[PDB]
């Protein structure tokens, strides 16, 4: 406190001097301790105990003095009780730096977001709201004459109230003319609306209507003549017509809000006057008029807090002239009228209020509206894991002292300790309030008090407390007697929709409201329940506002179209002849369909057709963007369609993504894995690059791979220095714009699972504030160029707070058909040389078509011919499609995803054409003929189909798939009866050949009979190393699963070490393994080198491919939100080809790094399933047990080695080896894990 | 059965008011039975024929076994003097628990006055009260004084601390500690275990309720001018009685048990005082017309008592009561507080004007109160008793085998075997296609079949495991052991409840409803498979047998809208009750069965008030028609259609025409309704 602020010296000089003399002594003592940090040496310091007791006493005294001073400052200006200790110290310390105070007014005042100041900051001229609405003081507050912060802040509050009352007087005086006029000139009415604030405008309208109705009812006076009320209704309807005409025009936003508020108030006034006329009310003291809220303005009152009196039945409140800004008004439904009546009755009886009901029924908003109608500062306290208790006593004292309301939203959600403590505090406050009501207590001298924070706090009468509740339930037993409860079970959807649609200028609102309201409930019931769906009233109101915006856009479109021609223009005439239902259904579809799952979209359209018959939503045509999408899709080897074609849904989804990016500043793609969301976003960025001539930059971050501290940057607990996190570093880089980043357009994409923990800081940015706040105290303003994006497989663990702020496009799995992926594969084959690597990757963009480069290499020709051979089998009903559909029926240990199988198959076909190229290189005198090429690739396609689809399944199911392929295929297969098709290899020549020919029979030394880590060649081993080489040629991350002891680790190590280039690093994963293990391994074997392209991680050994063995990929523990950190880290490495150095907060790229894993099946207890965004990249093989033939071969080799010691028993080698196998197999058949958990057998035995 | 058929005098017994005293001899005996044998046989017969009298019959069984005066001592005023003097030790606190809204400290004060013993009373409502109570107890434990702590349920943790303190003391002989509380579950279990519990309840009746209300109100408040005020208070008191006693007869009296407590009464009195002070302005008299009746009706309909009411139908009932009572005609000497009491008699307003006249009129009321005082039908009492009757037997089922541990698995094996045999083995899933998915009915029935099949597999697996445990094949796991604990006692396990059902249901009713629901699901699935979705319209669906019949109503509305190309908003519902066999259904008409009509009989599609508890509605045609601009006829009543007898969930509402010139308000006071299932 005493060095952070330099002005504290002037406020508290004596305490400053005492703290100086204390700090010197304490520093000396700490130096002495530092020179001898032993406990016993410290204890023997001369007089340490008495010195420390003196220091404790004096520090306690100075802290007491500081607390008393801050409490005095709080009591001088009571609104500071809503401000924390550090914030109040900042406010007082920066008394001369007024700009720093500007951020704290939103906590103290209801609407004042800042204070307008003279250029020298010596006089306060007025106040301003969040929306920019300003109230200019009639008499400015001179800071120079009142230098103390509390004094001129109190004067600012006083002048706010005085000027609001004085402007309300003029507003009422001006609107009285419109009240008594048969016709209202629209220009004068709009000028009056502009001249005065929204709050005073609505108050003036209400005051005029109340006074006119009062004068009318006085004039009728028992004669039964209803003409004056008819005149009042006529004037109200004339004003409504004027406002309806004015709101269809194009208006500034503030004036539009004022017009909307006036319409919402005047509809209620019209309804009340119609009710009075229908009931034939003929006396001002009849209850039908008294039960309606009434406004009595007495300009002659000298005091400015008892001029406007708001009355409802018994209750007679005064308007506290607290500036509220442009608040959101509430459609005064009969339920809200009941709420107002009961709540004002409770306030008149000094009881508390308890509107209880289901969620989203307007309870807290109705209480807020009631408090704002009377001008009293409302302060809603949320009760969902953000309940700041340590300020709650301070907040209660502030409410009591200043006079202000407090509403607890969902008070049930407080935990039992929290509930009981707050219940006791509110009970004491309510008893203090109820003490007012007694008549014997004369209020000439009545200082009411309550026991709060062990002090007697004076309670003002204007204060009140409200407790919203959610049944299922009852209020705490302390407050059951003191609180009046009201059942807000079911709000009036129809009338709210009616009033809002009428406010937007719709000619027909009754029919539209009565249609749209049941439609939303129909969608809520019929559609499959999902977390992201939101058919509550907030969504409905937002949809109706969007419909109004679309209507106004159509008016402007027709107006400008006619103006470019020769025509006479009138806004009302254009608005008359339009379909309102088309606008409303368009808004509903545009707001809902992006969120809709593919299963639910036809149900939604059926419901929409039912509710809105004969009305259809034609999608707005974007010709330019669609042409750019076509260009980029052909450039990136992607299919494009014009809707209802192959790829129409994907084009529609990227268009919806463009729409949501245009609307919102934050959005998500929440499809399943392998639906094209990341590809769609990339295509959209590269298409807007051409369309708008603005450079698209992407910053892709995996948030769960990196820790939150590194992500957002952490403050050093000592030796204060700020280290920017990765996200904060990116934001600061774009904000500074050293390389002109403001000119460019940049999108940040959080490509990883969303969790509550790492999105707390991002909530402020994603909200309308658009401000990142850090523990450093810096406030980064998000510029308009930034668009924070999300990719998630699902939002299972995403908070509703995060989902609400962001737009969303659900990329259902049936947006990317199999035909699209096959077309992508065949297009990549025909134009990407398969051997040239990455040096020619840049040259792909040099040529827009690469003319004259058809024969880039013989590899291109060979793979083009291979694609020609392979095209008939990749059709929409070809061999591959039927095989995949059948394979999806088969159970696999790992979850069978479409793109995993397809990527495996594509890699195998890549290796097929590579093998053809190898044969051509080895036969330069006569290369591969097209007949041999046809036979070879036809057989290889079947072989790869088997090993990609049934490569994860048992041997019996591999045989099943082989039988199905044999049924449906035209390619010849092996003609040996009792051999599975998987046992055969495809030779370089087209004909098949058994694998058994390629497995040698070796002899093992007696030295290493049981530890030949070089695997004895068996049929499974040769198959699996062949597949290992095929899938390592493409650098795909191989994974092998199987039961324990099957032999996956040995086969992996032997196959990897057989290669000359591969440098194996053996890492074993555990439950506590993290990204830190992989980073440490890279630091060990690899190194970072700077290049013009960027920072590159590479192995130290040149020309060697570093491959990481992850022996147990499954075993790392999932977080609380079901994600393995290391798996996501490996996923981002293999998919993006790099990762972010957190220390430097910079992107680095892997150059010669690979991953190859082993696993047990996820059914085993210690294991977990892998993320589907990760399993897509890895091809998984199932290493089952060797079986009788392989075991006989392996242990024939071992026993022939073992019997070499004794030369008379060599002849008994083979008979023994069968026995060791046979009995073992018999045991494996007789004893299973079902009988006992430990009856497990493997070749380890 | 044959004896019942042959008995000519059976009907007079069956309609008798006290059948239990004269049960006929029907059981066959090889030897003459003992008196207790006759008692238990009569108990079985009364359970079979007249369950509403079962409790009374049960009392006779007790009188047949444990003496006539056995139960009588409880039907008496509580004699706390001898009990606290002799049967209570000084260290055992006297816990006086009361139902909410009732205070029992007056009993302790009266006892302290009678015994001439100084008593210190402290109200625990704040942290200070704990210190005062500790000081008072530390003084009295040494000096042997009497201590009373009022409303201690507000402090559970401090009550635990007090129990721990009490375990360590060495109190004086004359020391006594009374703790008055309201019955809540937050009181510590150990304190209840280590204390003498006395349960206090208010005496049921309108008479006692009005007497308590008049005693609670100060005399000066009612005696204040103008003279009319007291009469209003009487009406208010009567009103507060009528709503309160009616809560006994829930779900018939009210849709749910609201907390109409004394706070509402004080708020109403304050409202009346404020409005009469405003209107009279000190006049000694004001005419009955000048009383602001509209203000009182609106405020006690929306602010005082209506705030707690969430159901719209209970709000309508409250409006009917307030409009019937609070009116100028209340000041006429001929006003009737309750019409057709017992169907023949009426209750007249007192003709006095002072408080004493009304108090005397209340004191002179008859002691014999029927439901007709509150507007309910007399057989409502016959309903309430049989509910309590079931509440007896089920409670005894929760006592049958936790005390008794001898054979319980021998019978549970047979019970679970029968339950497995009852439930069908499987529920075939519907075959979704492109054509039938457009049908809303197929979507609804597919969702229903999915939920039913899942829950069916759950229950079948649980029962199979239970039978395996009873045979010794399977060991008792924790979940399984809890399941046997629930099933043996007849409690419905939480693991089985995944659709809305009545609370407190035994397991046999649940599995029987299960069998009916699954049979309905099988029938509709077979119909869909055979004739496609087109047969889903012509099938007569029991809304009771659906897990969410509101979805069925919405689906029928959607089907009519799709067929006739009308908007959903423009369709309105009408009901036709047809007794004719083979009544053809129109294209917009859907059949329903299993509906029950509580409190009325439907003849010629017209309602008439009836004394029958429930009447089975025949095939009911729900017809959707374009909403014509038809004026709401005065002879039209908007009944609800509740899901089941608890009336917790409302499916929709039905407009019915009234056969006679009966007031529609009588249907609201009578609580007439419709239930999808009994
Ligand atoms: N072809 C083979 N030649 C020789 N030994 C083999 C062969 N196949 C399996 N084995 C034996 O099988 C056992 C298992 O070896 P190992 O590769 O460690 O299994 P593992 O699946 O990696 N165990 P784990 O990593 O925990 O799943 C060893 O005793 C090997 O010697
Ligand atoms: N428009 C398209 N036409 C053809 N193929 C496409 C198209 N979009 C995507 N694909 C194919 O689908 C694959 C998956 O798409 P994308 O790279 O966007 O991944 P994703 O759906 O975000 O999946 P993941 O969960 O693995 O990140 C792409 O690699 C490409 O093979
Ligand atoms: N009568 C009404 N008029 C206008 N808007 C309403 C009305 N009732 C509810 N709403 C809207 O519905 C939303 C309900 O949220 P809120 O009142 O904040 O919490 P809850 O309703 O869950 O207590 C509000 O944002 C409000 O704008
Ligand atoms: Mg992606």
């Amino acid at each position: 406190i005493f060095t952070g602020s330099a002005d504290i010296k002037h406020l508290l000089p004596v305490e400053t001097q005492e703290f100086q003399s204390i700090s010197t002594e304490f520093l000396a003592l700490m130096k002495k301790v530092s020179k001898s940090p032993l406990v016993m040496d410290v204890l023997n310091i001369q007089g340490v105990q008495r010195s420390l007791e003196r220091l404790a006493d004096l520090l306690g005294e100075i802290q007491k003095a500081l607390g008393e001073y801050l409490e005095r400052e709080r009591s001088s200006f009571p609104r500071f009780y809503f401000v924390g200790d550090e914030d109040l110290l900042e406010i007082i310390g920066n008394s001369k730096n007024v700009a720093k105070l500007q951020k704290h007014f939103k906590k103290m005042f209801a609407g004042v977001s800042s204070i307008i100041l003279n250029e020298d900051n010596s006089v306060v001229l007025g106040i301003s709201s969040r929306e920019g609405e300003e109230v200019m003081f009639k008499t400015p507050v001179s800071i120079t004459e009142h230098p103390k912060i509390n004094e001129w802040l109190t004067l600012v509050e006083k002048e706010m109230r005085v000027t609001l009352a004085k402007l309300l007087a003029e507003s009422v005086t001006e609107v009285e003319i419109f009240g008594k006029a048969t016709s209202i000139d629209p220009n004068t009415y709009i000028t009056w609306i502009d001249k005065y604030q929204a709050q005073l405008v609505v108050l003036s309208a209400q005051i005029a209507w109340s006074e006119n109705v009062e004068t009318a009812l006085s004039s009728m006076g028992g004669g039964g003549d209803a003409a004056p009320l008819h005149s009042v209704l006529s004037n109200v309807e004339v004003t409504l017509n004027v406002l309806a005409d004015s709101v269809l025009m194009e208006q500034p936003p503030l004036r539009r809000r004022k017009l909307e508020h006036l319409i919402t108030e005047l509809v209620h006034q019209r309804d009340v006057t119609r009710s009075l006329i229908k009931s034939k009310i003929d006396n001002a003291k009849s209850f039908e008029w008294l039960s309606q809220m009434r406004f009595y303005f007495d300009p002659k009152q000298t005091d400015v807090l008892q001029q406007l009196s708001i009355q409802m039945a018994n209750a007679k409140f005064n308007y506290g002239f607290e500036y509220l800004g442009v608040q959101d008004k509430l459609v005064q439904t009969p339920l809200t009228d009941r709420c107002y009546l009961t709540m004002t009755q409770a306030l008149e009886a000094r009881l508390g209020g308890s509107p209880f009901g289901p969620a989203g029924t307007g309870k807290t908003e109705s209480v807020k509206a009631l408090g704002h109608q009377l001008g009293r500062f409302v302060l809603v306290f949320n009760c969902d894991e953000t309940f700041d208790f340590q300020a709650m006593g301070r907040i209660f004292v502030g409410l009591c002292q200043v006079g202000a309301w407090g509403c607890f939203d969902e008070f049930n959600r407080l935990e039992e300790r929290m509930l009981s403590a707050v219940s006791q505090q509110v009970q004491c406050i309510q008893e203090a309030l109820r003490e007012h009501s007694n008549p014997n207590y004369d209020k000439t001298s009545a200082p009411i008090t309550c026991e709060l924070l062990n002090k007697q706090v004076k309670v003002s009468p204007d204060m009140a407390i409200f407790i919203t509740m959610n049944p299922g339930s009852n209020l705490p037993d302390n407050l059951k007697k003191l609180f009046r409860s009201l059942a807000m079970t079911k709000p009036d959807r129809q009338l709210i929709a009616q009033v809002m649609l009428y406010s937007q200028g719709f000619r027909t609102a009754e029919v539209l409201a009565n249609k749209i309201v049941p439609f939303f409930k129909l969608c809520d019931e019929q559609l499959s329940s999902q977390s992201h769906y939101d058919f509550g009233l907030r969504a409905l109101k937002s949809v109706l506002v969007s419909a109004g915006n679309v209507k106004r856009e159509r008016i402007q479109k027709i107006k400008r179209e006619k103006e470019e021609r020769g025509e006479a223009v009138d806004e009302g005439e254009i608005a008359e002849n339009l379909p309102e239902q088309e606008i409303l259904i368009q808004s509903v579809c545009e707001t809902m369909v992006p969120k809709l799952v593919a299963e639910d979209i036809p149900l939604l359209f059926s419901l929409l057709s039912d509710v809105f018959p004969g009305v259809q939503y034609h999608r707005g045509e974007m010709t330019a963007l669609r042409e750019e999408l076509k260009k980029v899709c052909q450039e990136m080897y992607l299919t494009y369609g014009d809707g209802e074609e192959v790829g129409g849904m994907w084009v529609e989804k990227v268009l919806q993504l463009y729409q949501i990016t245009q609307i919102n500043h934050g959005l998500m793609m929440v499809g399943p894995s392998g639906s094209g969301k990341s590809m769609a976003w990339r295509v959209l960025l590269k298409a807007l690059e051409r369309l708008e001539g603005v450079e698209g930059v992407a910053h892709i971050i995996d948030p769960k791979a990196i820790s939150k501290d590194h992500l957002y940057g952490t403050l050093d607990p000592n030796t204060r220095e700020w280290t920017d996190g990765l996200f904060t570093h990116v934001l600061r880089k774009i904000i500074d714009s050293v390389r002109g980043e403001l000119q460019k357009r940049q999108w940040i994409v959080f490509d990883g699972d969303v969790d509550p923990e790492w999105v707390e800081n991002l909530n402020s940015v994603l909200d309308d504030n658009k401000l990142l706040t850090l523990p450093n105290g810096e406030r980064l303003s998000l510029p308009p160029n930034v668009r924070i994006m999300f990719e998630v497989q699902d939002l299972k663990y995403a908070t509703l707070a995060t989902v609400s702020r962001c737009g969303m496009v659900w990329f259902s799995e049936d947006v990317l058909s199999t035909d699209m992926i096959f077309n992508n594969f065949l297009a990549r084959l025909r134009s990407i040389p398969l051997d040239e690597g990455e040096d020619e990757a840049q040259r792909r963009r040099k040529g827009k078509e690469d003319e004259g480069e058809e024969a880039a290499s013989p590899m291109l020709q060979i793979q083009r011919d291979a694609a020609t051979i392979m095209q008939p089998y990749f059709t929409s009903n070809g061999l591959v499609t039927k095989a995949l559909e059948h394979a999806f029926q088969l159970e696999h240990i790992m979850d069978l995803t479409r793109l995993r199988c397809l990527g495996s198959l594509f890699s195998m076909l890549h290796q097929a054409c590579r093998n053809v190229a190898q044969y051509n290189a080895n036969h330069p005198d006569f290369p591969m003929q097209i007949e041999q090429l046809e036979r070879y690739i036809q057989r290889y396609l079947v072989y790869a189909i088997l090993w990609s689809l049934s490569g994860d399944s048992r041997l019996k199911m591999r045989a099943e798939l082989g039988e199905y392929i044999r049924r449906i295929t035209t390619v010849p297969l092996p003609t040996a009866p009792n051999i599975p098709i998987i046992d055969y290899e495809v030779s370089i020549s087209g004909e098949w050949s058994p694998w058994q020919a390629k497995v040698p029979q070796i002899e093992v030394e007696t030295h290493k009979v049981a530890a030949p880590d070089v695997v004895v060649p068996t049929l499974d081993t040769v198959r699996h190393e062949a597949l290992l080489y095929t899938w390592l040629a493409e650098h795909k991350p191989l994974v092998l699963c199987g039961p324990p002891g099957s032999g996956k680790t040995m086969t992996l190590f032997s196959a990897l070490r057989a290669l000359p280039d591969m440098e194996v690093v053996g890492l074993n994963f555990s439950s506590a393994t993290t990204p830190e293990l992989l980073l440490k391994t890279f630091d060990h074997y690899c190194e970072y080198r700077r290049t013009p392209n960027g920072v590159v991680l590479a192995p130290v050994q040149l020309g060697k491919w570093l491959v990481l063995f992850c022996d147990e990929i499954n075993l790392p523990d999932m977080d609380k939100y079901g994600t393995q950190r290391v798996i996501s880290f490996i996923r981002q490495m293999v998919e993006h080809g790099g990762f972010y150095r957190t220390s430097d907060q910079t992107w680095v790229k892997l150059e010669r790094i690979q991953f190859v894993g082993a696993c047990n099946p996820p059914t085993d207890p210690g294991r977990k399933p892998l993320s589907h965004r990760f399993l897509r990249h890895v091809p998984v093989v199932y290493v089952d047990y060797p079986g009788p033939a392989s075991l006989t071969q392996i242990y024939g080799t071992f026993n022939r080695a073992m019997l070499r010691l004794i030369p008379s028993l060599r002849t008994y080698a083979e008979p023994l080896t069968a026995a060791m196998v046979e009995f073992y197999t018999m045991s494996q058949e007789r004893f299973t894990q079902d009988t006992q958990p430990h009856y497990i057998y493997s070749p380890r035995e | 059965i044959a004896k019942v058929q042959a008995d000519e005098q059976f009907g007079i017994w069956l309609d008798s008011s006290s059948p239990e005293q004269t049960v006929p001899y029907l059981w066959s005996e090889e030897t003459p039975a003992t008196p207790i044998g006759q008692a238990i046989h009569r108990l079985l017969l009364i359970q079979a024929f007249r369950p509403d009298r079962l409790l009374a019959m049960a009392h006779m069984f007790v009188s047949t076994n444990l003496g006539e005066s056995f139960m009588s001592i409880m039907e008496q005023p509580l004699d706390l003097t001898h009990i606290v003097g002799t049967e209570v030790k000084p260290n055992t606190p006297v816990l006086m628990c009361s139902v909410p809204g009732y205070d029992a400290s007056g009993h302790v004060e009266d006892l302290a006055a009678e015994q001439n013993t100084q008593i210190t009373s402290i109200a625990i409502g704040s942290a200070e009260g704990f210190n005062q109570a500790d000081k008072a107890i530390n003084t009295a434990v040494k000096s042997g004084r009497w201590v009373m702590l009022k409303n201690v349920h507000l402090a559970p943790g401090w009550l635990m601390q007090l129990e721990k303190k009490l375990h360590s003391l060495q109190p004086h002989a004359c020391f006594r500690l009374f703790l008055t509380m309201e019955i809540n579950p937050k009181v510590p279990v150990n304190l209840l275990r280590a204390g003498r519990i006395f349960v206090f309840e208010p005496p049921p009746g309108v008479k006692a309720n009005m007497l308590r209300t008049f005693s609670s109100i100060p005399v000066s408040r009612i005696c204040k001018s103008p003279n009319e005020r007291a009469r209003l208070y009487f009406l208010l008191a009567w009103f507060h009685a009528i709503i309160q006693e009616r809560l006994r007869y829930a779900p018939l009296g009210w849709s749910k048990k609201y907390e109409f407590g004394e706070s509402d009464l004080r708020s109403a009195c304050d409202t009346v005082d404020t409005w009469l002070d405003d209107t009279a302005k000190g006049r000694q008299n004001i005419s009955p017309d000048k009383i602001p009746w509209s203000a009182l009706k609106t405020l006690m309909a929306q602010s005082i008592y209506g705030g707690r009411v969430d159901n719209e139908f209970d709000q309508r009932l409250l409006n009917t009561f307030l409009e019937r009572l609070f009116t100028t005609r209340s000041f006429d000497s001929e006003f009737k507080l309750a019409c057709k009491v017992d169907g023949h008699k009426d209750i007249q307003m007192p003709d006095g004007i002072r408080r004493e006249e009304f108090v005397q009129w209340v004191e002179l009321l008859p002691d014999t109160q029927t439901p007709s005082w509150l507007g309910l039908p007399n057989n409502a009492e016959r309903v309430l008793l049989t509910t309590q009757g079931v509440d007896m037997i089920s409670k005894m089922l929760k006592m049958q085998m936790l005390e008794d541990e001898d054979a319980w698995m021998r019978t549970l094996h047979t019970t679970a075997s029968n339950w497995l045999h009852l439930i069908p083995q499987t529920l075939s899933h519907l075959k979704r296609t492109v054509e039938n998915i457009k049908d809303p009915l197929f979507r609804f029935f597919e969702r229903e079949v999915k939920m039913g099949a899942k829950l069916l597999q759950d229950v079948r697996q649980d029962l199979a495991d239970v039978v395996q445990v009873c045979e010794g094949k399977k060991k008792q796991t924790n979940y399984l052991r809890t399941l046997i604990n629930e099933l043996v006692k007849g409690i419905l396990p939480r693991s089985w409840s995944h659709y809305t059902v009545p609370a407190g249901m035994t397991v046999i009713q649940w599995v029987s409803d299960f069998s009916e629901r699954i049979k309905q699901l099988q029938n509709i699935s077979l119909a869909a498979a055979s004739g496609g979705a087109k047969e889903l319209k012509n099938i007569h669906v029991c809304l009771g047998g659906l897990f969410v019949p509101e979805a069925y109503i919405t689906a029928t509305r959607q089907y009519v809208a799709q067929a006739n190309s009308w908007s959903l908003e423009e369709l309105c519902l009408e009901v036709n009750v047809t007794t004719s066999q083979g009544a053809t259904l129109d294209a917009c008409s859907f059949g329903v069965t299993g509906l029950k009509l509580q409190g009325a009989t439907c003849n010629n599609n017209k309602l008439s008030l009836s004394n029958a508890i429930s009447t089975a509605l025949p095939l009911t045609q729900l017809r959707w028609v374009k909403q014509t601009n038809t004026e709401k006829k005065a002879s039209v009543v908007t009944l609800p259609v509740y899901l089941n007898f608890t009336r917790a969930d409302l499916i929709f509402t039905v407009d019915f025409e009234i056969a006679t010139k009966e007031d529609p308000r009588s249907f609201y006071e009578r609580g007439v309704a419709v239930l999808c299932t009994e």
